């Protein structure tokens, strides 16, 4: 089974990342695939690489980070989305003229047909919000 | 065909009515989050929760009820735990997935 | 080939799922899929009409859903007991007119105030469903 | 005494519900943000509204009205409007504010 | 000087309004106000015993509760309507002992259960309340 | 009279922090004096210098420090939940061991003992979030 997960939220405020984590990790481990995983709204604040999380509780970026690079996922943020919270990468911070990037290698900025290109591709939408 | 997800305290939200009131015979309901609430008996809303046994299978995401303090044992006769593996199985037997946020 | 509903049941202003949500209607428009917009609970009042965002200091972002029709939606449904327990008719909601340029036939409004029945149906229909 | 500010929908939160519980006589209570619908007639809400206009004052903000569609004549006679400048006067005739989030 | 509200309506590890929440009454216990901590609605949900987040991979900080006499906060009510609302005793309740250092006296648990009259009372009486 | 403003939310996501603003430049074109905004939760968010809103629409964050620079506002963001979130200035950047920054001048990263302590300084303590 192909799913994809569209995430709401941003860390640590509101489970919807955490779930979703559980969610795409019992997934993966059972064989199925993610064909994406797509943030959206606050979600975008899911890729900065920026958090120096307490050591004593886990540190979500970097745990999707992992999962990402293991089962090789494809993690887009939502440019619109990206461009209103903060999250800069090269090219945006090339284009908006920023004096620095923050984004985590590991996700990568496009665009919102992304989210329904997923939609159509995948078995299952499963959507982790408020 | 539908499984709902309802990740919303019933004594906070609406989202637990919304869906109870449209969900329909043979769907399934996954109260997960701080959704897990609505499970536990002697609430508020046991009844309501208990009525929707009737034509609905419901659901409860055991790490949530665990992580608020709750055994299986406070939990509404009829509404089955599961953990994530079992979360990700309710995505598959079921053909479509409606959040309710 | 795909059947998707947009599920909005928040009010407009007081969060961004309102005014984003509306964002991925217009790409989604694109990919040409059997595309339904519907309002349940305080979803219905995103389509209110008459909206003065002046005094909040924010951009009003209501006239995007008029022209919904340009975008080929045709199926925008809103539940009538959420309008009924917000004491609203749909006379208090805008209108989204829509021509079938393929065919001539040009309507005037196409929002149509469905009752819980009917919701129930077209959620049981979709393939997909976006929340927010 | 106390201005309470209830930002929410009394159809998706709890909180207008709480805060005229828990309000005394002689309070004041202001509606804003998705709390405005509250303060509008014909709603599912409009009596237990008008009930607390009793021992309470209730105010709405003007631009979250508006914003949302409606006018001050949409309004339950009984509840004030007031903008920016007159949310700023509640919270310094009365002593101390307090928000239901 | 100043009497202190700390108004908790939230569930915990679903939002973290709780944990952030309780981080600011200890920062605060070091400017020595009269500080008090009410839990109301889901509120009451924070100070459950029994906790185990290890399911859902996060780190469970109500150990941090039962710290708050130690932060010399003595006054620590709890909404019995609400308790009873979702089927709760001060029995589903984690005790926070106190001991008055300066008198001796020992308390194995100041939570008290109070009714919404003596709830209203308090909120009139502080002078700031915090929010989350 | 003195106010001390708490915003615990992020910008654009909740009405919040427009709500403060407003409520803010509402109170100073009055007389009345701030001593204080406070971010907290996903509030330390409306800190970053990164965004690049619509245009066409208001720049919350740039907003705040216009209206900071006009009336000398102090305006601080909690340290422990900006780490959590991804908020950094030169010394977090240095404590941390990151390859960059991203918070506006106008804002200060600070105790949250600077919330408190505005509490007994000002006033009024108007809170602002979800």
């Amino acid at each position: 089974m192909k799913f994809a997960l569209q995430i709401n939220e941003g860390p640590y405020q509101h489970q919807a990342s955490d779930s979703a984590y559980q969610f795409a990790k019992a997934a993966l481990e059972k064989g199925h695939e993610i064909f994406r995983v797509f943030f959206y709204h606050d979600g975008v604040n899911n890729s900065t690489r920026l958090t120096t999380p307490p050591q004593d509780d886990r540190h979500i970026v970097n745990r999707w980070a992992e999962l990402a690079e293991q089962y090789e996922l494809d993690m887009v943020v939502c440019v619109a989305a990206a461009q209103r919270r903060g999250i800069v990468d090269e090219g945006e911070a090339s284009r908006n003229g920023k004096d620095a990037t923050n984004i985590h290698p590991k996700f990568r900025i496009s665009g919102l047909g992304q989210l329904v290109e997923a939609a159509i591709q995948a078995d299952r939408l499963v959507v982790f919000g408020d | 065909s539908i499984l709902h997800t309802v990740n919303k305290s019933p004594f906070e939200r609406n989202s637990l009515e919304s869906c109870l009131k449209f969900a329909t015979e043979g769907a399934s309901v996954l109260l997960f989050e701080d959704g897990i609430y609505a499970a536990l008996a002697g609430t508020r809303v046991e009844s309501q929760v208990t009525e929707a046994l009737g034509k609905l299978k419901l659901y409860v995401l055991g790490p949530d009820l665990k992580a608020r303090g709750f055994s299986d044992e406070r939990v509404i006769p009829g509404i089955s735990v599961v953990d994530y593996a079992g979360f990700v199985d309710l995505t598959t037997e079921c053909d479509t997935v409606q959040a309710w946020l | 080939v795909k059947k998707f509903m947009y599920l909005n049941r928040k009010a407009p202003y007081g969060t961004i799922y309102a005014w984003e949500a509306l964002e991925v209607v217009l790409i989604g428009a694109a990919f040409d899929q059997d595309v339904c917009v519907l309002f349940l609970d305080d979803g219905v009042y995103q389509l209110t009409r008459g909206q003065d965002t002046k005094g909040i200091g924010m951009k009003n972002f209501s006239p995007t859903y008029r022209t919904l029709g340009d975008y080929e939606v045709r199926r925008i449904y809103v539940d009538r007991d959420s309008l009924e327990a917000r004491g609203l008719t749909q006379d208090d909601l805008v209108e989204i007119a829509f021509e079938d340029m393929e065919t001539e036939e040009e309507f005037d409004n196409i929002v149509e105030v469905i009752d819980s029945a009917r919701v129930s149906e077209l959620m049981n229909e979709s393939d997909a469903v976006f929340s927010f």
